[PDB]
RNA sequence: GGGGCGAAAUGGCCUAGACCAUGCCCCUUGGCAAACCCAUUCGACCGGGUUUGGGUCUUCUGACCUCGUAGUCCGCGCUCAGCGGACUUCGACCA
């Protein structure tokens, strides 16, 4: 399991940041919609294309982070090693005399 | 030596791998549900505009 | 798995909701890790006996 | 696979490697049912922080019984079990000559006639 | 640095104690690497309210200051001491060394480093576009309110 | 035009399980339990056109 | 290691064991492409409280397509994907004579021409 | 070291590595005086993003004048320096048999009579 | 590589090329532990604007010492180290002559009985 | 509680500018993996407590098992084990 540390870190624990999209997501693009929801039809006319404008920019731009991502997740899968060897030994005495 | 016969290697695997699982199964929670409940109601749309 | 992320940059007109793109990164992140499984291979190299 | 030949005095037994795995290796005796019959466990393990070793040995042998010879209709069924479980907590860094001895000491126990006493007659050891 | 109490108690032959007080001063990693710049493109004319195209970068990193100290103490065991506290009481023959420490503490060094992510972003073309058409936008329509008291 | 870059933390202290000794007792004393510190800062670059 | 010879009547087909393990035995063909090949998966256990066991048996085969021959750039890449698995709950204390009888119905079964006019045709069991 | 022989037509010329290095190969006349002879640097690198590459390589050869044979004292003394650079920009995924085109008419171009005539009489090139 | 023969009178050590480069050549004696023993750094450039050159010989020995023949217990240890470097800045434009009778003078000179003394008894050179 | 922000949602100010109101962004850290103990149908039943968890020699400096991290020359050969191997460094209950 330790030969796998370093590529379980740039799996997942650079893959924070692919979590993190989601957290602006969450918090500006569908709380921040609160003004659509208490005007009047004469402004939905309008607040609907600001909306859809404004996020559309956002998802082009996030655009290029996910092809960095993407080509990051490749290069977890090189089949690249090294190699482990062991080593045993053992003795047998065989005679003896005094002197 | 050469030809070495068949090896009996034996390897445990189950390597700490599902310890990266409760990072995104506990962020999921926190953000993207909350998102998916938010978007269930008025999706909004798209125009040539 | 092959998907991981399907990426390739697309737009169109009537039938794209913008945030319908940002929860599917997400999901295909999550079912990418599910399929993921080591598999290791050993085999015999060079040896002697002394 | 893996064979092992027991002589009882008349005849020889063979048992077979069947559930080959490092935590646990399960030989199993090839007589006749293979239902109740020899089963030995090996396990071989660590402690602590990398200090000494960890080894279990465990044999089972149910006896069974069956009344198709006389009776019109009855399975062979298993009566009672006997678990015969051991415990070998050695260093590694120890004496081989020490090991040696101790290992002599356990065969000389074993193959006295105190213990087949305590096991037969059920009398406490003590002669 | 770091102020201890060793206070002994004798054996038998008195049982009493000696306090024995030293300091140790103690090693720490560096203090935080506060920042705080400002740069401005040289004045082109003095007239401000028109002005001329300029640029400003400002760059500031600050962390609060706060101390603290911990502490805590101990002893030698024996058979049956039923007084164990800082400095034991009794004496049945042999002697206890105890001890109480108490080391401060600076956490504006025991701060990891700054992450990489504390950099100028970057903006496209479309961008900036965008944010232009939606200024101007506000801005007609913030002039086109004012008329309404003609 | 303007670009900003903010940057918000916290801090907290957390003894370790006990102070075991090797045939000796020791015990804790007041620790800070409390908040700690603080980390801030913010970034900007305006460029004006007119 | 393993082979297996298997006949198809002008042809013989050679498959080579590859994950030798006691709880999952996984046999691959070989012929030219190792990848979307015939694979074979056994698994052999007990049950309940020692009473019958289990065996499972899954044989799959994905079919390969190739364009290099006239296309110039297509990795070989599967098409489709057949799953045939089994499943064999027989106990122990049976009948050698009574499992014989059952191999036999099951092997005149698979070659009876009904079962592979159901697998062709596509036609329900019934003549 | 690294030998060059260049054939002058009567008489051979040798010219040996002193600087043996990747991003700098320093090569050195041999046939006297060292200082005041013929060098030769040649550097390879890459370029932008790991696009195309980057040659460069310069001949340079300064005279010296002496005045030891009829003037009392007079240490070899430089005149002038010439430097003849290049610049070699060719990317990889490029066509061989384009590149030996190019490499031949770079050669025809050199052993024409124009380059020559441009070099001596300083006539601009145009025949 | 590159092997150089010293014969200290009765015999012969032998230093192998080890970091060859032409700013740094470091030469390194092989005859049994390599950390620790003789070592020669070599280097040689220019000066000013291309007038005379410069080179520099360091010549390095530390002393190891080794407990593991009593003590059971003890990596081998450097102990002090020595440093004997030079200094040549010799002119391009020179004389052959003059340069061959320096060269003998330094060699009468290293050969002589007065340096040998004031490296060994610590006397002040003055015979 | 300790901080952040005027950005970002709007309202005062509203060439411009810098501040204000609601108002919005985080911490209340978290995880150990093993071995043993109770009353009983005198164990099946969930829940709790204790001993260990990179480790020893003088775990004082400093080294001896192990690895992780880097930089440097590296072998295209010398050594009984051989081998692909050398030197210097920081860390080592886990996010």
């Amino acid at each position: 399991p330790m030969l796998y540390k370093e590529r379980r870190e740039t799996l997942k624990m650079v893959g924070n940041r692919l979590g993190g999209l989601v957290r602006v997501a969450h918090a500006a693009q569908d709380r921040d919609l609160k003004r659509y929801f208490k005007a009047r039809r004469k402004d939905r006319r309008k607040v609907a294309e600001e909306v859809a404008n404004g996020h559309l920019e956002l998802i082009f731009g996030w655009l290029p982070l996910i092809g960095e991502l993407e080509g990051a997740i490749e290069y977890a899968e090189l089949p690249d090693l090294d190699f482990i060897r062991c080593h045993g030994l053992h003795t047998l005495v065989l005679q003896s005399t005094p002197w | 030596l050469s030809t070495l016969p068949d090896p009996d290697v034996r390897f445990h695997a189950d390597v700490g791998l599902f310890e990266i699982s409760a990072g995104i199964s506990l962020l999921a929670q926190r953000y993207l549900k909350p998102l998916q409940r938010l978007l269930k109601r008025k999706s909004f749309f798209y125009g040539r505009t | 798995d092959a998907r991981r992320l399907g990426f390739e940059p697309i737009s169109t007109t009537y039938d794209m909701i913008p945030l319908s793109f940002v929860v599917g990164w997400f999901s295909n992140f999550d079912k990418y890790v599910r399929t993921l499984a080591p598999l290791i291979g050993v085999t015999f190299e060079t040896g002697s006996q002394n | 696979s893996k064979t092992i030949v027991l002589s009882v005095g008349e005849a020889t037994r063979t048992l077979t490697e069947i559930q080959s795995t490092a935590d646990r290796q399960i030989f199993e005796e090839k007589v006749g049912p293979l239902v109740g019959r020899l089963r030995l466990t090996a396990s071989l393990r660590q402690n602590g922080a990398k200090t000494a070793y960890r080894v279990n040995l465990k044999l089972d042998q149910a006896d069974v019984v069956d009344c198709s010879t006389s009776v019109c209709g009855e399975l062979p069924k298993v009566r009672y079990t006997q678990v015969w479980s051991h415990d070998v907590t050695i260093v590694a860094n120890s004496t081989e000559a020490s090991r040696k001895s101790l290992y002599d000491l356990t065969k000389s126990l074993v193959a006295t006639s105190q213990v087949e006493d305590l096991v037969v007659n059920l009398v406490p050891l003590g002669r | 640095l770091e102020e201890h109490y060793y206070s002994r108690k004798t054996c038998g032959s008195g049982g009493g104690l000696s306090v024995q007080r030293t300091g140790y001063p103690q090693t720490d990693p560096p203090v935080f690497k506060a920042v705080n710049s400002f740069e401005r493109a040289p004045l082109i004319v003095g007239d401000h309210v028109h002005s001329l195209p300029y640029w400003s970068r400002k760059i500031t990193l600050e962390c609060t200051p706060y101390p603290f100290t911990l502490r805590w103490e101990g002893g030698v065991h024996k058979d049956g001491i039923p007084d164990k506290v800082p400095h034991p009481s009794c004496d049945p023959g042999s002697e206890l060394v105890s001890y109480t420490h108490s080391r401060e503490v600076d956490c504006e060094r025991f701060i990891g480093p700054v992450p990489s992510s504390f950099t100028d972003p970057k903006v496209t073309s479309a961008q900036w576009k965008f944010l232009e058409d939606m200024a101007d936008m506000k801005a007609l329509a913030d002039l086109n309110k004012s008329l309404v008291n003609l | 035009r303007r670009t900003t870059c903010e940057l918000v933390g916290c801090t907290r202290f957390y003894p370790r399980t006990v102070s075991p000794p090797s045939g000796w007792f020791a015990r804790w004393k007041d620790f800070p339990d409390g908040s700690l510190s603080e980390v801030s800062g913010l970034r900007r670059t305006d460029i004006r056109s007119v």
